[PDB]
């Protein structure tokens, strides 16, 4: 719907407070956590993936990150 | 024919509850409100709370909040009405009227009751 | 804010009759205006069942209009019926609540 | 003497060789301008009234369906159409659904049907373009004349009116002469690309292609009553039950979701006029004309009293409320400050002229002491007056806390951030062109990009130039690494 | 509630016709490609971050296709 | 024809063309009817005639 594309990094920034900034700028990161704890085994399938796709520890790192935050978001 | 007719006159002395009462015949009731306007004897017409007997959800004036509550029972379509603690002042006439869904049709309001006065005196 | 209006008369020749409601800029700015009658002794009826506009009955002796922040009932001429309460009903969005009018006594003279 | 516990208020000390100095208002903020002997002023805009708004694109956020018909066939029978189909107010879709004996003909497979419904848009909203012509600034021009109802008043100061028409207006002080500022208010909002779509009794700024972009049934918005809704299919939901048949919904409200969309978009206060609160523009202000009311008046030899207890602004500067308890009605007060146990000048005086304009009323002396223990001296006389007053701060922590404001100017303004103070060097100028172009190019990069995402994406380049080999590139991921952290740590305002 | 968590994750499912599948299956899609309309120069930094970051072009591909999976929902 | 030696007053607020140039209308508030229209473009921090 409209909610999904919220009114976030368009070049309008001012000094006056935004509408709803306080709750706006953790609601994403509230939606990644309690997604992330009902559903615990997709941390083991991340992990997985990122172990057999990452070569080094960053790229590992990196993978399990963008797997665990571009799933809950593509819910 | 639509019409609403209350549940009559009433009386009571300060501090006891009163359930004035609101019947609905003749439409869907489930797709419109009953605004349950008051008078004082006299006075100015006073809005004090609507509900949406669809849902059952109620809006309370800010005023009369918590001093009064109104619940739907769409099953024999009477839109009822308490008062928690009636006092002396609180002296009037409830009626109850059929409002709209919309924001245009928020402040309409059709079809009223004829009122149940209520009467306070020791 | 609290939209008021005052109570006024006139003669029963109908030279016009000016009854006006001055709401803020929440109440009577954004949400169309409703009119009720009101004899004394009885329900109130719906005068007017939107903003300009009519339900039934007694055309041209109750028209009214809003401009703006205020709302008016105007006339072509008034008759020995047209004596009774009258209030104005606006939908308020920042009180979210539904404001009437502080009444008004018209008198046919 | 308006901006004074402001708490967003940051001064010009500097003034240029050709005697305009050029600050940037910001609606929050304040700036206090002083010379060497222009009276100081402390500047502030007030609001931007935008008037005459066009309306357009009405939204619809709700919705009613009303009648709803189907009409359905057989297989290999052709679509199933309604008479309705080709009114412009009902919104349908066709499916297909499982048909035979005992429902209606013979033949046995898929047959269409299709269930056309009126809509109905109840509650909307509907986005103004400000019309630049008639957008308006107006900033208050306070001056530090010590007036006992000015220390912190919001009402005193002459207002100056700025348009893109005839941006250049002499502001006439009562007796300070005349500043002539010559804004730019083309370069402030590009206000060309923000329309002001209105929920109620609430207005916001929000960008016109993310307006556009927004998806909600929109007409023409030309006041036109039973208009008809472009895109209406949004509000409209069609299930089947299982493959039986075919039903319509009309969605609920959508009000809430567009509260939720609009969370970064800054809020305009639309009671009365269109009045936007937030927002900035440039002022080139020439203190050419200023005159320091008081230059010929004479020194006072009676004694001073200070009504009440002296404070301490947010930004440090000391200020003093005294009453003159002599017979000269025009005055020019003494001022000294003492360093502790010593005799020294070592601290400035921030409001510009202290004159007694009356006996009867007192004034507000405001001052800047120097760092710690320091003593005051308002009276000429050997009975003046001693003002102990000790400034609990660091000169290095006071940079740091400069530095962080300047960074904070820098991520909101962008380019015209290095004009808030420019005297006119042509080392701010080569500063300002570098800053121009590399914000260009960064905006045009991370234009969109969330705050989270932000932080997320200048660590990794933080950490890609902490294991990058070439020096170069190395340089490059940290710098800009370290500006993405700033700038996803501060852009959610 | 609020868009960003629908249910449709739950493993919960039938044979008959879920609420809003046919706008929810492509609505996140939708948005995304629309997302990546608006701002294209992110683009370019999700290409040079998966460039300097994904030495296979299996590692590169799937942290640009995560990447810009990413921004414009976690948005 | 001379210089003109009144004020002049925006009618249309100026727009850009496709081009980069900029369109602007005014009025003459003056008796001298036929003159000629000063104008100089100063450029930003400094008056030169770019
Ligand atoms: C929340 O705000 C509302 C108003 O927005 C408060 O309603 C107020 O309720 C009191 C109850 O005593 C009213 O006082 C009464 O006023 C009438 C006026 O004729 C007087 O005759 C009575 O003797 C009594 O004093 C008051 O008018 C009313 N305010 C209004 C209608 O604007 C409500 O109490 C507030 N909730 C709180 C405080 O918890
Ligand atoms: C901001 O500035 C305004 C105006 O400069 C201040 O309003 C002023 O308030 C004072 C007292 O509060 C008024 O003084 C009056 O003097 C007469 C003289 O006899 C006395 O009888 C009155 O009782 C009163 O003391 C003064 O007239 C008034 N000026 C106006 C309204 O223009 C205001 O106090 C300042 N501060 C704030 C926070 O607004
Ligand atoms: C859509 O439904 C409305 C009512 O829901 C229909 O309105 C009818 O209008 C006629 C006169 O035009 C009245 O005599 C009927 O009483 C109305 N119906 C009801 C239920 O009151 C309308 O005809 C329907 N069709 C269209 C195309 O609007
Ligand atoms: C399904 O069965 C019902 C009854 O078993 C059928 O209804 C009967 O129809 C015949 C002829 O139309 C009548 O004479 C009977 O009286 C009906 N019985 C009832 C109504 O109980 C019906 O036609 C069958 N087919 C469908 C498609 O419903």
């Amino acid at each position: 719907s409209v909610a999904l594309a919220p009114h976030v990094g368009m070049g309008l920034d001012t000094r006056a407070q935004t509408w709803m900034s306080a709750e706006g700028a953790w609601r994403q990161i509230e939606k990644v956590e309690t997604w992330a704890f009902r559903h615990p085994g997709f941390t083991i399938l991340a992990l997985f993936l990122a172990h057999y796709i990452g070569t080094s520890l960053t790229q590992k790192v990196v993978i399990f990150i963008l797997l665990m935050l571009v799933t809950p978001s593509m819910t | 024919q639509v019409q609403l007719v209350q549940s009559g006159a009433e009386v009571k002395k300060p501090g006891a509850p009163v359930k004035v009462s609101c019947e609905a015949s003749g439409y869907t009731f489930t797709d419109y409100f009953i605004h349950w306007v008051r008078q004082a004897p006299g006075q100015g017409l006073e809005w004090m709370g609507w509900i949406n007997p669809i849902s059952g959800g109620t809006n309370y004036h800010p005023r009369f909040h918590g001093g009064v509550t109104m619940t739907r029972d769409t099953s024999m379509k009477v839109a009822y009405m308490e008062l928690k603690r009636l006092t002396s002042d609180d002296t009037a006439v409830y009626f109850c009227a059929r409002g709209r869904d919309f924001r245009g049709g928020y402040s309409q309001l059709d079809y009223w009751g004829q009122g149940t006065l209520v009467t306070v005196s020791s | 804010s609290v939209l008021t209006q005052p109570p006024s008369a006139s003669g029963t020749p109908g030279q016009r009759v000016t009854i006006s409601c001055s709401g803020g800029s929440s109440n009577i700015a954004i949400n169309t205006v409703n009119w009720y009658q009101q004899v004394p002794g009885t329900a109130p009826k719906l005068l007017m069942y939107s903003n300009n506009q009519r339900p039934s009955g007694v055309p041209d002796r109750f028209s009214g209009s809003k401009s703006g922040t205020s709302a008016s009932l105007a006339i072509s001429g008034l008759q020995s019926e047209d004596e009774a309460d009258y209030y104005c009903a606006t939908w308020d969005d920042s009180l979210k609540d539904v404001l009437f009018g502080g009444g008004t006594k018209l008198t046919v003279l | 003497m308006r901006c004074v516990g402001v708490g967003n208020r940051d001064f010009v000390e500097g003034l240029s060789g050709a005697t305009w100095v050029d600050v940037v208002l910001e609606h929050g903020g304040c700036v206090t301008t002083m010379a060497k002997n222009k009276p100081t002023l402390d500047i502030e805009l007030q609001k931007t009234e935008a008037t005459q708004l066009a309306t357009l694109r009405k939204l619809c956020i709700e919705g009613k369906i009303t009648n709803v018909t189907t009409d359905s066939r057989c297989p290999t029978q052709g679509e199933a159409i309604l008479p309705e189909e080709q009114d412009q107010n009902y919104v349908c879709k066709h499916t297909y659904v499982d048909r035979g004996w005992g429902n209606g003909c013979g033949l046995f497979g898929k047959g269409s049907l299709v269930t056309c419904a009126k809509f109905q848009c109840l509650e909307l909203i509907e986005g103004k373009v400000v019309q630049h012509e008639n957008l308006k600034y107006t900033v208050i021009i306070t001056v530090h004349t010590g007036d006992q109802h000015q220390v912190g008043n919001e009402t005193q100061g002459v207002t100056a009116e700025i348009t893109p028409q005839a941006s250049t207006v002499e502001a006439i002080l009562p007796e300070y002469g005349t500043l002539g500022l010559e804004c730019s208010p083309r370069t402030g909002l590009d206000f060309n690309e923000m329309i002001l779509l209105t929920m109620k009794n609430k207005a916001w700024m929000v960008h016109r292609q993310w307006f556009f972009d927004l998806p909600l049934p929109w007409t023409s918005g030309a006041t036109t009553e039973t208009p008809t809704w472009n895109k209406k299919e949004l509000l409209v939901t069609f299930k089947n039950a299982h493959a039986k048949k075919q039903e319509v919904v009309v969605l609920g409200s959508q009000e809430g979701a567009m509260h939720t969309a609009l969370t970064g978009a800054t809020e305009i206060q639309t009671s009365g006029g269109t009045s936007i609160f937030a927002g900035h523009l440039k002022c080139r202000l020439k203190m050419d004309k200023l005159e320091l009311k008081g230059m010929s008046y004479a020194m006072c030899s009676n004694a001073f009293v200070l009504k009440k207890e002296v404070s301490e602004t947010q930004h440090g500067t000391i200020l003093i409320k005294v009453e003159y308890k002599g017979e000269d009605a025009p005055c020019k007060i003494p001022f000294s400050t003492e360093d502790g146990q010593g005799k020294a000048h070592n601290g400035r005086l921030i409001t510009a002229n202290p004159v007694v304009t009356k006996k009867e009323e007192l004034v507000n002396i405001e001052a800047e002491p120097p760092f710690g223990e320091s003593n005051i001296i308002i009276g000429i006389g050997d009975k003046a007056l001693r003002i102990n007053w000790y400034k609990k701060g660091s000169s290095i922590g006071k940079m740091f806390e400069a530095t962080a404001r300047g960074a904070r100017r820098m991520a909101i303004l962008g380019d015209t951030a290095w004009d808030f103070g420019s005297v006119g060097g042509v080392l701010n100028s080569l500063g300002k062109m570098v800053h121009q172009i590399f914000g260009s190019a960064y905006t045009a990069l991370f234009s969109g990009v969330s705050w989270i995402m932000k932080i997320g994406i200048g660590v990794l380049l933080t950490w890609i130039g902490l294991n990058s080999k070439n020096t170069s590139m190395s340089f490059s991921c940290i710098v800009i690494g370290i500006i993405t952290l700033y700038l996803g740590a501060v852009v959610q305002a």
